[PDB]
RNA sequence: AAGGAACUUUGCAAUCUCACCCCGUAACUUCGGAAGAAGGGGUCCCCACGCUUCGCGUGGGGCGCAGUGAAUAGGCCCAG
RNA sequence: AUUCCUUGUCGGGUAAGUUCCGACCUGCACGAAAGGCGUAACGAUCUGGGCGCUGUCUCAACGAGGGACUCGGUGAAAUU
RNA sequence: GAUGUCGGCUCGUCGCAUCCUGGGGCUGAAGAAGGUCCCAAGGGUUGGGCUGUUCGCCCAUUAAAGCGGCACGCGAGCUGGGUUCAGAACGUCGUGAGACAGUUCGGUCUCUAUCCGCUACGGGCGCAGGAGAAUUGAGGGGAGUUGCUCCUAGUACGAGAGGACCGGAGUGAACGGACCGCUGGUCUCCCUGCUGUCGUACCAACGGCACAUGCAGGGUAGCUAUGUCCGGAACGGAUAACCGCUGAAAGCAUCUAAGCGGGAAGCCAGCCCCAAGAUGAGUUCUCCCACUGAGGUAAGACUCCCGGAAGACCACCGGGUUAAGAGGCCAGGCGUGCACGCAUAGCAAUGUGUUCAGCGGACUGGUGCUCAUCAGUCGAGGUCUUGACCA
């Protein structure tokens, strides 16, 4: 509504790169996440999250992934911005073979 | 997102296997016992927060049996979870801790992981129950 | 506030056969006239089909044998039609509106190859 | 249930009548066969829009 | 007092230091100043700034007139600002500063013609039990005799949003200036393309 | 989404349930019933062997989130 | 299905139960073919509880279609 | 010749004899916590079990869970549980038909708003020329709620146990506004998978029907909470009860009799939004000019066409070839997730390669390929009187 000619696509992308990070590149599969945690006061704690990736889901800074867990027992999901500063980096355990790019029905 | 009437899991031994919430609050923990909770609506139960509830199905020898009006605070919530780095957590199963009003747990130890948001709310010993902070 | 980029009129299957039974005729008649809207809303989708049709491959005729059920239609789009269209950034169908009719006061139009 | 109080009356009837007045097209004679079209549409009587369209 | 015209460009994900921001993106371009608003021959203490680049040819006359005035360029918009008293024109760069609350003030998407549900809230009543009424179709407009007659000022069915709305104390984040991009902490109000002004915090702390 | 009767005069309404095969099935009982109690499992495609007919069982293998793959299709129980 | 006093008194379930089940007896005004007390089965009966499951609900949202709106054609009504 | 009646649900609004919150006086007020009275109606006043119930009892809360009015507010707004129709039963009274201070199961809530009132939105005219745009605000509406914790401070007080005022920091609840970057919903044909059957001759590949998507699995834009961002205030003025300065009538005393100063969530102003039909119609900037004998025209609009994060229609915004408005096309995004064909591997079902493939609604730019062609309609010459200033 206001009339400038102006691309909203470089616009917005150029302040999207200095806030975007590119990660190994996964699919399928199961994925260690480094995760640096500093929740614990001065103490920054390491903590390892090993998953199947069940989602791809965005891109540009918003670009982010899911990975599902089961610790002790009981089922976790847990998403990470691409670009986390809380996130050193990820590493695939495996590649799976995998026919759709969402993996929902592993909850079942 | 607890409501009245919602069943969740007991992350203790105190001996009660699914309770049933009753009343959300406003969970005060610090000074020196917990406080009393700012309103009389806060419509849900977040983690991190008191609610209080009946002891709805308790396995037999407990500290704890079936009936038992008690406080208890939440541990995983199906409603996700967002951190200020912005992951999300959510676990599959909603489930909780049985505690007194000093806000120490009643149960021995603690089962499954926790939302590390309950070591921001202060919850000290139930951190340290915990099989994983999450 | 409503804000999408399809326009319907009847149902959601009818829409289609009919844009379906429209696009065949055009490129069976090379114009027709109809009314002005069910035009407007030819217009776009016959085209992006003379697209698949040009670049002439089994693949596109399979893709063109889709929404063209006529295999006479097919052939024509496919072998004279689309290739006809070369040096053309794509884009020949044009609209002309004819005037108001009588029955039902409904402004019409023809849509010309 | 809801009907009417009273009849209305002509004056009011028609003061509502007021906005019913219909727009005459505003024409213009085609530059072709010499007889008055309709502006973005074809002359019904050649057939010329632009050099020339339908056959009549 | 302070104060400059931008358009809404869009929402984005953002870190300063380790939290994550959602950011709103305005590009607050350089904006001319055609008149002064003054005591004197106008009696009120204003400024007048342009924004959207005109094309000449499309610029009425008189307009043309009003921009030659101060000769400046053609804009498709023009706002006034108050107690406002630039110098050259104007632009962010020592405009705003990082970290300065603003009042960030837009024109709201239009929701077309709602019920109360969008509009005033209300409730409705039971999908459930018996009800010909759902959805929005309010209880009563009033009481019985006394007065026989709904409230004026009622709350009921109506054009919403389009709002002119100002949002109070959004944080400016990040500024690069030349690149005439702001970043504000939050939401700003309207669509996109969208026309606002961003200006000093009115009150805070 | 999270919750699951907190709705309400009342779960009113609407889900869930659903076919056929196998296994399995309570108090009480007029020994017929209760019973489809309750539950549990199978279900598609290919190949070899066998069989009492359409087909069926056995073994092995393949594909999908799912195989009465879409339509027809019981929610259940305890007390009065 | 008779109970006035009445949310009778104990208990059962419920976090909390004017209803429901059980027990008491003071039966306002049960009672033996205008049948009394029982009963398996049956019931689109009525009453209370549980499981399952759900937009019934917190608290609503998006999607579809048919009206509602606009143009051309035909064009009523109760009321006054 | 009809004013529908209990309770609920929905929507409110009002009084103050105030449940909370705010300001005070007194106290059998050390502090803390109170009891009472005075001022105060801005805002707030939770969710459940039983009952048709309001009321009431209980569970778990809370700052608090206020009392009444509005035809015991509200059925041309909803319910229809409660009572007052017809059936049936029990107790019961009547010889009977029947009956009731009873109880029990059942039992039709009526189509299309004329006016006023109300929420939206246009049309006309007015506002002493015809116009484009920017504005002052007269006035008017919204908003207004509160706990918790920390510092103050383990201070004042207090034998102790305990434990502050005041001021200053944080952190929520509920409510509201905006927003879709995140988290998720949904995206009726954007991608895929599946079954029966019918078809394009057959195979292979596809299309229909199985909803008004046949079923399933994802799912962009848009829309959207449960999701995110912001809010309630600070300040100033004038007050309430109240507290005081100066001070008489009344050599004393006296807040009052002259006068003067403090004092509240309340009042005005401050915040957000509307606003000159504020017929007392306001101000500022620019444009066309001083035709013609009601008509041509200037400046400038409108009609029309193409479209929009504008919208029921109107209105609003943008483009309309001195053109990037929309479609298409190209490139990319993004969704889906590996096409057809062929080759190969297996008796086959299938598997593998070619192939991060193929496909493609709404996204982001680019491109003159398509339609915005051509034209028509309308739109000023400036009333008068006085006063000032110049020729
Ligand atoms: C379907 C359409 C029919 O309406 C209904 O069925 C509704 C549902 C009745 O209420 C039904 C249902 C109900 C509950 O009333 C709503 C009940 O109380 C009455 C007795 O019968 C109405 C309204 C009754 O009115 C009411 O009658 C009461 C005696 C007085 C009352 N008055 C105070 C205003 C008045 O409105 C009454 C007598 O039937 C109206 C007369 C004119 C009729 O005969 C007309 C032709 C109707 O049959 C009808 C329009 O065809
Ligand atoms: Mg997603
Ligand atoms: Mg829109
Ligand atoms: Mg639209
Ligand atoms: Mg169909
Ligand atoms: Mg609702
Ligand atoms: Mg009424
Ligand atoms: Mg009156
Ligand atoms: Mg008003
Ligand atoms: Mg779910
Ligand atoms: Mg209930
Ligand atoms: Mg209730
Ligand atoms: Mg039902
Ligand atoms: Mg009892
Ligand atoms: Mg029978
Ligand atoms: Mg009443
Ligand atoms: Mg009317
Ligand atoms: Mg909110
Ligand atoms: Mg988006
Ligand atoms: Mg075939
Ligand atoms: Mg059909
Ligand atoms: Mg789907
Ligand atoms: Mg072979
Ligand atoms: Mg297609």
């Amino acid at each position: 509504q206001t009339h400038i000619k102006i691309n909203r696509g470089e616009l917005l992308r150029g302040i999207e790169q200095d806030h975007t990070r590119q990660l190994p590149d996964f699919r399928p599969g199961d994925t260690v996440r480094v995760d640096t945690k500093v929740r614990e006061g001065n103490r920054t704690r390491s903590q390892a999250f090993e998953g199947v990736v069940i989602a791809i889901n965005g891109s540009g800074s918003r670009k982010s992934f899911t990975v599902r867990k089961i610790s002790f027992g009981e089922g976790v999901e847990r998403v990470f911005p691409f670009a986390s500063p809380l996130v050193n980096q990820v590493t695939i355990v495996e590649r799976g073979k995998v026919r759709r790019a969402k993996l929902y029905y592993l909850r079942e | 997102m607890i409501m009245p009437q919602s069943r969740l899991d007991v992350a203790d031994n105190s001996g009660a296997r699914e309770i049933m919430c009753i009343r959300v609050l406003n969970s005060g923990i610090g000074g020196k016992g917990l406080t009393t909770g700012g309103g009389g609506n806060k419509r849900y139960a977040h983690v991190g927060d008191i609610i209080v509830a009946s002891v709805k199905d308790a396995a037999p020898r407990g500290a704890v049996k079936a009936g038992d009006v008690v406080k208890a605070v939440v541990v995983r919530t199906s409603h996700a979870i967002k951190r200020a780095d912005g992951s999300t957590i959510r676990f599959d199963r909603n489930a909780a801790v049985i505690i007194n009003n000093q806000g120490e747990p009643r149960g021995t130890r603690v089962f499954g992981p926790v939302a590390r948001e309950l070591r921001d709310r202060r919850f000290m010993k139930i951190v340290s129950l915990a099989p994983e902070v999450l | 506030h409503g804000k999408a980029g399809r326009k319907l009129n009847r149902n959601s299957s009818a829409r289609v056969a009919l844009a379906r039974a429209q696009a065949t005729a055009l490129l069976r008649e090379g114009r027709i006239q109809t009314t002005l809207t069910k035009a407007k809303e030819l217009r776009p989708f016959v085209e992006q089909l003379i697209t698949t049709a040009k670049g002439g491959d089994l693949h596109s005729r399979r893709l063109v044998a889709q929404d063209i059920h006529d295999k006479d239609v097919v052939r024509k789009v496919m072998d004279e039609v689309a290739p006809k269209y070369a040096e053309r950034p794509g884009g020949y169908t044009r609209i002309l509106r004819v005037g108001t009719r009588r029955g039902d006061g409904v402004t019409m139009a023809l849509i010309e190859l | 249930h809801p009907v009417p109080k009273k009849k209305t009356s002509k004056s009011k009837r028609d003061m509502r009548r007021s906005h019913h007045a219909l727009t005459a097209p505003n024409l213009t004679e085609c530059p072709q066969c010499h007889g008055k079209k309709l502006s973005h549409h074809i002359c019904p009587n050649c057939g010329y829009y632009d050099g020339r369209q339908v056959l009549a | 007092m302070k104060g400059i015209l931008g358009t809404k460009i869009g929402m984005t994900q953002i870190w300063k230091n380790d939290r994550a921001i959602p950011v709103t993106v305005v590009l607050a371009g350089p904006c001319p100043i055609v008149q002064r608003k003054t005591a004197q021959t106008d009696g009120y203490e204003a400024v007048q700034i342009g924004y959207a680049p005109k094309a000449e040819r499309k610029v009425n006359k008189p307009m043309q007139g009003h921009f030659a005035k101060a000769g400046v360029a053609p804009t498709r918009i023009l706002r006034e600002f108050r107690g406002f008293a630039p110098d050259g024109d104007s632009v962010n760069v020592d405009i705003f500063a990082e970290g300065e609350k603003i009042d960030a003030t837009g024109t709201s998407k239009g929701k077309g013609t709602q019920g109360v549900m969008k509009r005033w809230n209300f409730a409705g009543g039971p999908a459930s039990h018996g009800s010909k009424k759902w959805h929005r179709r309010p209880g009563s407009i009033g009481q019985r005799k006394t007065p026989g007659r709904v409230y004026k000022g009622k709350r009921m069915a109506g054009h919403m949003g389009m709002e002119r709305v100002t949002v109070q104390n959004l944080e400016v984040v990040e500024i690069r200036a030349g690149e005439n991009l702001i970043l504000v902490k939050g939401a700003i109000p309207g669509a996109n393309g969208g026309l606002v002004v961003l200006r000093s915090a009115a009150k805070a702390s």
